[PDB]
RNA sequence: ACCCUCAGAAGGGAGGCGAAAUAGAGCAUGAAAUCAGUUGGCGAUCGAGCGACAGGGCAUACAAGGUCCCUCGACGAAUGACCGACGCGCGAGCGUCCAGUAAGACUCACGGGAAGCCGAUGUUCUGUCGUACGUUUUGAAAAACGAGCCAGGGAGUGUGUCU
RNA sequence: CGCUCUAAUUGGAUGGAAGUAGGGGUGAAAACUCCUAUGGACCGAUUAGUGACGAAAAUCCUGGCCAUAGUAGCAGCGAUA
RNA sequence: UGUCCCAACGUUGGGCCCGGUGAACUGUACAUUCCAGUGCGGAGUCUGGAGACACCCAGGGGGAAGCGAAGACCCUAUGGA
């Protein structure tokens, strides 16, 4: 609820870690950056083998533990933790300062960040977040 | 009704432009603790330094982090090797004969610590008269 | 033995010592810590709902395996140490004399210092199997306690 | 004979314990040992001239 | 000694002697390991050879160190431009000139400033590097061997002969 | 570079030596030195000598000490008191 | 015939809480780990990730190639008996 976002980013249909990318890039200059419509952010290469490999992650596991997203939601997130040194003090810092959500919870559309953005009408092979999500058993709150 | 330091505290000797030069590189430059090897490790073992001489010593082998290794290329420039941080060249006094000879502009003067209270007042009132500084003066109320 | 470890104006202050008690070393730091700050009047009633079973010391540093007390607040683990406790009502018995003695209200006053020193252990010796023996010794306390006008 | 006068022995291995030759659970004669001999004292033989 | 306390020739308090009792009885000095209390720094969302070198926070009686900060200006090694003008290149961009100029570490001069303030010290944060030490070993961080910690002790000496 | 004691030469100390604690300065360094506190009687330098002269180690020796832990044991036995 | 199918309930002493007494083993250091990788080829400490708020009580003992013993096997020694 309510985050002074610097920058707000339109993920739909969007090309996740390239966004992620940036996202992590300027977080860690100091901006704070909330991501929008991950839903609606897309992922290229054959759906079958990108479901693969994130019903993978799903299932790897054990005392210690392996908890991985499954809502479009947390999947981004855990990406662009990815790209931080989480577990250093600026890199928490930048994380932190970074949220992703379901839609748009705000009045301006975000903006989409450059060469970030595919064509559907050049590009079938790709999948979105959300269905991914649902292929995991997440629920549909969006 | 304060405290007052006997002797030409303030003394500054002259010195060649060279030598200040030196002396003030001396003082920017500094040089490593050159403590021994993991003395911070065990307390039975100081910090006065030993060679390190294990096979396999990290430090031994120079591994950049284990720390300096004494070598000559870190001696103190020939010039100003050994004066006090004010540029006096010291002179290590235990009565009043041995202030003979002593330049008060190029030496300043240390009196042996053993020295007892009556002794220093008479070097340090005919030290001050020659001209020369007392490094260690007595503190008198005035 | 000990000599007191802080400074104490004569004028308002009294003070107690214990020498060499045969008591818990790790009772004494407790209960010290325990009734430090308190009434002189205050620590002798508490020391004595200790040795009662109702108030219980909270046992801080060496609490390995002891239960929790449901009457520690903001800790678990204590005990009720009475031959300690005893040792420390007479450490205070002797204070709160004192300081009457010398013109003060003695039991209104503040513990402003109280610790407890290890000053040796008298020695014993423990038969064991396999004809071996083994220390079985007996902590040597002191104790130091200042009294304080409010 | 300083040091020397002692038929201390060492137990060996098995009582996870140096071999240092002990008597009366006391270790003796050796350098290393308190009350042991001294390795290269001073000596009347020496020829001081 | 005397007085108070105490079950008390104990102990404690107050007091007395002495230059000193932190010289009060295994009583000169009184280190380290270590314990109690306590001050400074850190601290219950976060990673482990415990540091070295850089640089920040916070903390600091005197003494034995006194430096340090900013404007500007002087000097200025290697290195070394932006802009603009012209001319190339499909393009990213390059060439010529402006120019070995502006810039450029250290050092210095004038003016102004700091006294926890500069150094230094304690602790802590960030950056870089970093899996003890010694030994055995071709190869040791090693799941090879040794040590709980500290202090003290602990290993080329003598005679004769030869060279 | 540093340690012991001997010698020659030459100094310091109850107007406070050695040692210790904390702290300032020098040396690439072994280490040298100063300040404050403590201590309360010894202590250096230079030169030439001297040697039971330098430790982090040896399942090293001796003493002291921390964690272990207020933990194990103080129940088990044909005598449950 | 509770050896087993297949375990249950009960008795006594412990165990757990409290007062008192009060050791030992063990300790290079650091240490909340887990999955992989790597490394003298059997890593809590390296590398990559994952996980991880601190402390405490009880437990049965997976791991520390756990503690205990300078391997009895095997070979080597111009060793011993
Ligand atoms: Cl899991
Ligand atoms: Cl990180
Ligand atoms: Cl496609
Ligand atoms: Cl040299
Ligand atoms: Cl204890
Ligand atoms: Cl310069
Ligand atoms: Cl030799
Ligand atoms: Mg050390
Ligand atoms: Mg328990
Ligand atoms: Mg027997
Ligand atoms: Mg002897
Ligand atoms: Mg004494
Ligand atoms: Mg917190
Ligand atoms: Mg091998
Ligand atoms: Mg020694
Ligand atoms: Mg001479
Ligand atoms: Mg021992
Ligand atoms: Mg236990
Ligand atoms: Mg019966
Ligand atoms: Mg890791
Ligand atoms: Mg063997
Ligand atoms: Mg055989
Ligand atoms: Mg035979
Ligand atoms: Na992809
Ligand atoms: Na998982
Ligand atoms: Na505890
Ligand atoms: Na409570
Ligand atoms: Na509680
Ligand atoms: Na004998
Ligand atoms: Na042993
Ligand atoms: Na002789
Ligand atoms: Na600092
Ligand atoms: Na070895
Ligand atoms: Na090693
Ligand atoms: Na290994
Ligand atoms: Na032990
Ligand atoms: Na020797
Ligand atoms: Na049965
Ligand atoms: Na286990």
């Amino acid at each position: 609820a309510e985050f002074d976002a610097d920058v707000i980013v339109d993920a739909r249909d969007c090309i996740m870690g390239r966004v992620a990318s940036q996202v992590a890039e300027q977080a860690l200059d100091g901006e704070t950056v909330a991501v929008v419509n991950a839903e609606r952010a897309v992922i290229t290469g054959r759906e079958e083998q990108i479901v693969e490999k994130y019903e993978k992650r799903v299932d790897i596991g054990n005392d210690n533990g392996y908890f991985y997203p499954k809502r479009p939601d947390g999947i981004f997130k855990r990406t662009i933790r990815g790209m931080l040194p989480h577990k250093k003090q600026r890199g928490r810092e930048a994380f932190e300062s970074v949220r992703v959500y379901l839609g748009n919870p705000y009045d301006e559309d975000g903006e989409v960040l450059d060469g970030t953005s595919l064509d559907r009408l050049s590009n079938i092979k790709f999948v979105t977040l959300g269905e991914i999500s649902e292929t995991l058993g997440a629920n549909k709150t969006w | 009704t304060e405290l007052q330091a006997r002797g030409l505290t303030e003394k500054t000797p002259d010195l060649s432009d060279e030598d200040a030069r030196l002396l003030t590189q001396r003082h920017r430059v500094g040089k490593p603790q050159f403590n021994r090897q993991d003395h911070h490790k065990k307390k039975r073992v100081s910090t006065s330094w030993r060679k390190p001489r294990g096979q396999l010593s990290k430090q031994r082998r120079g591994i950049k982090g284990k720390g300096d290794t004494v070598e000559a290329g870190f001696r103190s420039p020939t010039a100003v090797r050994g004066k006090h941080p004010s540029g006096f060249e010291e002179v290590r006094v235990h009565n009043v004969d041995d202030l003979e000879g002593v330049d008060g502009d190029t030496e300043a003067v240390r009196i042996a610590s053993k020295v007892g209270a009556r002794k220093r007042e008479r070097i340090e009132e005919e030290a001050e008269d020659a001209g020369i500084r007392v490094l260690n003066p007595t503190y008198v109320e005035v | 033995g000990i000599s007191y470890s802080v400074e104490a104006d004569p004028d308002t202050t009294a003070k107690a010592m214990l020498r060499e008690r045969q008591m818990s070393f790790k009772h004494s730091k407790a209960i010290a810590r325990e009734i430090k700050g308190k009434t002189a009047g205050e620590a002798v009633d508490y020391l004595e709902a200790v040795i009662e079973g109702d108030q219980p010391v909270p046992f801080k540093q060496h609490n390995s395996g002891v239960g929790h007390k449901s009457k520690v607040d903001g800790w678990d683990a204590g005990r009720y140490p009475e031959k300690a406790s005893k040792a420390f009502l007479d450490l205070l018995e002797n204070a709160v004399g004192n300081a009457d003695h010398q013109g003060f209200d003695g039991e209104a006053m503040t513990i402003k210092h109280v610790a407890a020193h290890k000053v040796g252990e008298q020695q014993g010796r423990k038969p064991r199997a396999m004809g071996r023996a083994s220390a079985w010794n007996s902590p040597q306390v002191d104790v130091e306690l200042i009294l304080e006008e409010p | 004979y300083a040091g020397l006068r002692t038929p201390a022995e060492s137990f060996g291995s098995g009582r996870g314990q140096a071999h240092v030759p002990k008597l009366d659970g006391r270790a003796r004669r050796v350098p290393q040992a308190v009350k042991g001999r001294s390795a290269h004292p001073p000596k009347t033989e020496k020829d001081r001239s």
